[PDB]
């Protein structure tokens, strides 16, 4: 697994087909991962656009519109979030039929071993939004640098003991940090993920298996390059309760 | 981020900018409003014609806004606090608009003053001004 | 479209304009202020300072160029569309700039006009100038 | 161990009595946290490694963040003891800090201390200069008040009976601006013994520098220029022997009162005069704030600003 | 859901019950589909409905829902969208 037809701000073209846009019933974008032929990767707040929070999961399958591919309609059969949702943002979403895996809808295939190592560069792609905050039209992808997770702790909450924490988020809103995520600093040109990119996979590219790996699902996206780090949630750690779902569904 | 130099030019550029930011910011709302008419939308009981006092008034506080903002450049989403939730819930301001604005913004004080709008102040000021709007729009919902 | 009272605005104030200067100075603001953009204009060589992009005669020379582009789709207002086709798909096909970035530079572009003409830059032709920025945008997008 | 074997150093600051404050113990380098930190514990450091008279401590991210563990938190010190591991602690080792806590100490020994003034009209007025550790440089005007130009004009010795704000035909300072928010309550010896905000992140710019105007009383004149009689035209300043104009920043009426009752020309009428002769130009200025209205004297107006910025 | 400080008792400020206590809903977003199925669930005649309190007062305490939007065919007020 693992071989997009191209490897490679700048407009995607063949390069990242694990991609997907999703549309809520009030018009705001977010974004999705393909692990399989028929399931999902995404961020919960993504879930919960429009209503409050006390309403079932059935009440938001039929409420969001996907699109994979080339602007290729999809249909959404169930929508599952995790059990501790409070701490970690992973939602996974069931296709009503299975895609037939083609150069523009292929899935992206999840790491059997850790890859958040300070330093690493991992690519992520998405349909946020732009410098004039316009939904972009065209695909865009980034290049990131895998960043230390005590300087995370550090910017948006201050001190790494519980008792010592404070809010310190320099864009108001302050993400979920704990054992489950990692962290990731802007690129060479001071380029960083805005609104509507949350649930992109950062993808990994291990030239020893020459294999693209998602090492996690970004689940904050209002850095806007104004916080100096991007939020994502380890996939690693979420790897068994992915397993056990896809084998109960 | 915004880097302790281009906190200086900010700082440099808002003390320059004097008593007219009120004028300034009254004329970039009416220059955002003929050059895109679709921000009018907001602004459905505004007297919007030329040389009203209420867009006046309504400029004066979105610049009275921004120079408290730079004030308090290091902590800026404590003091855009109760501004970032009501564009965010109450108005539901979309976030392009302010893109726009802050453009319009930009240009008043180039037309205004050209000599202290250097490249390395554009920057600055497009850092700050960018900083502020992903504050007030950070909470869209 | 444009209204015949801002076709004239636009056609006199752009008559006072300077092909050597403005351009560059527009371009150089667009590196400096967006670095991303960076990528596509690595042959210029140092682009890393401000005062480099400034003082680079490359930057000045491109400037002229699209500013002569520029000049002409003012003389063709009513067939923009056909007359940016080959731009078009010059900057679709062999470079992937993404279509904001046209935006980007018609905004960096009327803030140098602004910059030059200081009070003459009434609001009214200022309106005509977006247009017309978010025409030359629109026409090289796809 | 009975502490022999213990060692302490200062890394990372301006010399070897300045810095983060790091200790040795078991062969590892570490460092303390800042809780309960205060002059106490400064003094007790800068009494152990013979720079004396500690001028300051601090907290957090001031000289960088360090490495390796921490030893000591919430320490109770007096402000006299022979070495910091023989205060009060929970114990070696046990803290609730991270190295975002480091503390750090500026000790008198390095800290060459001396205030100046420059470029002035008199010995004492002029741009204030403070030396630190060998370089001087300048204080950014930002909270400067009144208070503060007591506290300086009393520092170096010269009447302190009218201390205005304000760097009077001065230009820019170039080098270090080493204090900024000085908040001195007007009693202190030294403006460095006020509380200030750290030595580091300055966002000032050259502009800014601060300065002080001290005199007697004997050497202020204000006088109307232009016009047929005394009581009406612009109003000029004649300060030492240095002659300015009023800015009208915030000129109302409200001032104009206090003006005219100054000059005895009884009370304000209109914020204009008839031209009937001509005025000479002068470059230094003075700037006002907001007058209450009754005062019997232009000159007991709160923080009036005596040059130092410009009215275009 | 009750009406008070109206002219009947089929008009006037609306009012939601939660936890035990009563409270006030904001206009922003309350539009005819609303009042409609606020007439519908209350007992009283439901050919037409307008919005806005009639020569009622200003509300007391908290105030419990804003933008709702029920699209008319909710039977009740809090199954809408809220
Ligand atoms: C730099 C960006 C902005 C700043 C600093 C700002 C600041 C402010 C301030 C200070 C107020 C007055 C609040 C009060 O009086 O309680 C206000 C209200 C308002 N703003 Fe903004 N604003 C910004 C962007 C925008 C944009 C982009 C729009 C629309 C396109 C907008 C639309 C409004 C509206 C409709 C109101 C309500 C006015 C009223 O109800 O009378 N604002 N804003
Ligand atoms: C929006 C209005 C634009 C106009 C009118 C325009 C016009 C032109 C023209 C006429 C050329 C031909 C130069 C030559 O043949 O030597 C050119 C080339 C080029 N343009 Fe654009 N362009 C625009 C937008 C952009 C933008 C936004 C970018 C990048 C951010 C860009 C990047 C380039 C590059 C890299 C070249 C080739 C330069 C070289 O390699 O020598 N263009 N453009
Ligand atoms: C706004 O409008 C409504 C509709 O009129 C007002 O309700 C009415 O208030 C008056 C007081 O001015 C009540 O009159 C009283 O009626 C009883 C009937 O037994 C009588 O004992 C009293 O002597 C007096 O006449 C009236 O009943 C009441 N309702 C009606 C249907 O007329 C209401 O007070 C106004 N204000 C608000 C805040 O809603
Ligand atoms: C501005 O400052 C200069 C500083 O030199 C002033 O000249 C000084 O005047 C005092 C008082 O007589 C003398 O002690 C200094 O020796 C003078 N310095 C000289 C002459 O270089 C000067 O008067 C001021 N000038 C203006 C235009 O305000
Ligand atoms: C959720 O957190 C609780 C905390 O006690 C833990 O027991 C449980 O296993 C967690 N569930 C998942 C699916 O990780
Ligand atoms: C001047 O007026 C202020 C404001 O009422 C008052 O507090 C102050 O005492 C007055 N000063 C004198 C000397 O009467
Ligand atoms: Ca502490
Ligand atoms: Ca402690
Ligand atoms: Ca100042
Ligand atoms: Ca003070």
């Amino acid at each position: 697994c693992g071989k997009p037809k191209n490897p490679a701000h700048l407009d995607a073209k063949g390069s990242f087909p694990w991609q997907a846009k999703m549309v809520s019933h009030h018009n705001l974008t977010t974004g999705a991962t393909l692990i399989n032929e028929q399931w999902l990767l995404t961020t919960a707040k993504n879930l919960f656009l429009n209503h409050s929070e006390n309403a079932t999961a059935k009440d938001i399958a039929p409420t969001l519109t996907l699109y994979v591919g080339k602007k290729q309609l999809v249909e959404i059969e169930k929508v599952v979030l995790h059990p501790n949702y409070s701490q970690v943002d992973i939602g996974l979403i069931k296709l009503k039929q299975k895609v037939s895996v083609n150069e523009r809808v292929m899935p992206i295939c999840l790491p059997s071993k850790d890859y958040a190592e300070v330093g690493r560069v991992g690519y992520v792609s998405g349909w946020g939004r732009n410098a004039n905050f316009k939904f972009t039209d065209h695909l865009k992808y980034v290049m990131l640098p895998v960043a230390d997770q005590d300087q995370c702790i550090r910017h948006y909450e201050g001190s790494t003991v519980p008792e010592k924490k404070t809010p310190k988020s320099p864009v108001g809103v302050q993400p979920i940090l704990n054992e489950h995520t990692f962290c990731a600093g802007m690129s060479k040109y001071q380029e960083d993920t805005c609104y509507g990119d949350a649930g992109s996979a950062f993808a990994v590219h291990d030239l020893e298996e020459d294999t693209w790996y998602a090492t996690g699902i970004l689940s904050f996206d209002k850095s806007c390059a104004v916080a100096e780090y991007g939020v994502y949630v380890k996939v690693t750690s979420i790897q068994d309760w992915v397993q056990k779902t896809i084998a109960e569904n | 981020v915004l880097s302790p130099a281009d906190k200086t030019n900010v700082k440099a550029a808002w003390g320059k900018v004097g008593a007219h930011a009120g004028e300034y910011g009254a004329e970039a709302l009416e220059r955002m409003f003929l050059s895109f008419p679709t921000t009018k939308t907001y602004f459905p009981h505004f007297d919007l014609s030329h040389g009203s006092a209420q867009v006046k008034g309504h400029g004066k506080k979105v610049a009275d806004a921004l120079t408290n903002a730079v004030a308090h450049v290091d902590d800026m989403p404590n003091a855009l606090s109760a501004l970032s939730d009501l564009h965010a819930h109450k108005l539901r301001v979309d976030p392009v608009n302010f893109k726009l604005l802050s453009h319009c913004l930009l240009v008043t004080l180039a037309a205004h003053l050209p000599a202290e709008f250097t490249p390395a102040v554009h920057a600055s000021l497009d850092k700050f001004l960018a900083s502020v709007s992903t504050v007030l729009t950070s909470k869209y919902r | 479209h444009l209204t015949p009272e801002e076709k004239s605005a636009v056609t006199a104030l752009w008559g006072k304009v300077n092909v050597d200067e403005v351009g560059g100075e527009a371009l150089g603001r667009l590196l400096v202020v967006y670095p991303w953009t960076q990528r596509f204009f690595e042959s210029f060589g140092d682009l890393s300072t401000p005062d480099a992009v400034m003082g680079n005669p490359k930057v000045k020379a491109h400037g002229k160029k699209v500013l002569g582009a520029f000049s002409d789709g003012l003389a063709h207002l009513d067939n923009l569309k056909g007359t940016f086709a080959t731009l078009s798909e010059l900057h679709c096909d062999k470079l992937h700039v993404d279509p904001e970035n046209f935006r980007l530079l018609g905004n960096v572009l009327v803030c140098v006009l602004a910059h030059h003409f200081g009070k003459e830059f009434t609001p009214p032709v200022q309106a005509a100038y977006q247009k017309v920025v978010a025409g030359v945008a629109n026409a090289l997008a796809h | 161990s009975d502490g022999s074997n213990l060692e302490m150093r200062l890394t990372r600051g301006g010399n070897m009595c300045s810095g983060r404050i790091e200790i040795k113990f078991q062969g590892r380098w570490g460092t303390v946290c800042d809780d309960n930190f205060n002059i106490d514990h400064a003094s007790v450091i800068c009494r152990q490694l013979e720079c004396g008279s500690a001028v300051s401590f601090s907290g957090s991210s001031n000289f960088g963040e360090g490495s390796g563990p921490i030893w000591f938190d919430d320490l109770i010190c007096n402000g006299n003891e022979s070495a910091l591991w023989n205060c009060k602690h929970q114990g070696w080792g046990k803290h609730n800090c991270d190295h975002a806590e480091d503390a750090g100490v500026i000790c008198s020994k390095g800290a060459d201390l001396s205030l100046r003034l420059v470029d002035g009209v008199t010995e004492c007025s002029g741009r204030l200069e403070v030396r630190f550790q060998g370089e001087w440089g300048t204080i950014c005007d930002d909270g400067w008040d009144s208070y503060d130009a007591a506290v300086a004009c009393k520092q170096l010795g010269c009447p302190t009976a009218v201390t205005a704000i304000g760097r009077v035909n001065a230009s820019k300072g170039f080098g270090h601006i080493w204090l900024d928010s000085v908040s001195c309550q007007g009693h202190e010896p030294a403006i460095w013994q006020c509380k200030h905000h750290e030595w580091g992140k300055h966002y000032c710019n050259h502009n800014e520098d601060a300065g002080v105007t001290c005199s007697d009383g004997s050497d202020l004149e204000l006088r109307l220029r232009g016009g047929g009689s005394r009581c009406a035209g612009t109003v000029e300043v004649e300060i030492q022997r240095l002659l300015g104009k009023v800015c009208d920043r915030g000129w109302g009426l409200k001032e104009a009162d206090v003006v005219c009752r100054q000059l005895g020309c009884g009370s304000a009428l209109k914020t204009s005069y008839q031209v009937y002769s001509k005025i000479q130009a002068t470059n230094t200025w003075l700037f006002l704030s907001s007058c209450n209205g009754n005062e019997t004297s232009l000159w007991d107006c709160k923080n009036w600003q005596w040059g130092g910025l410009t009215c275009d």
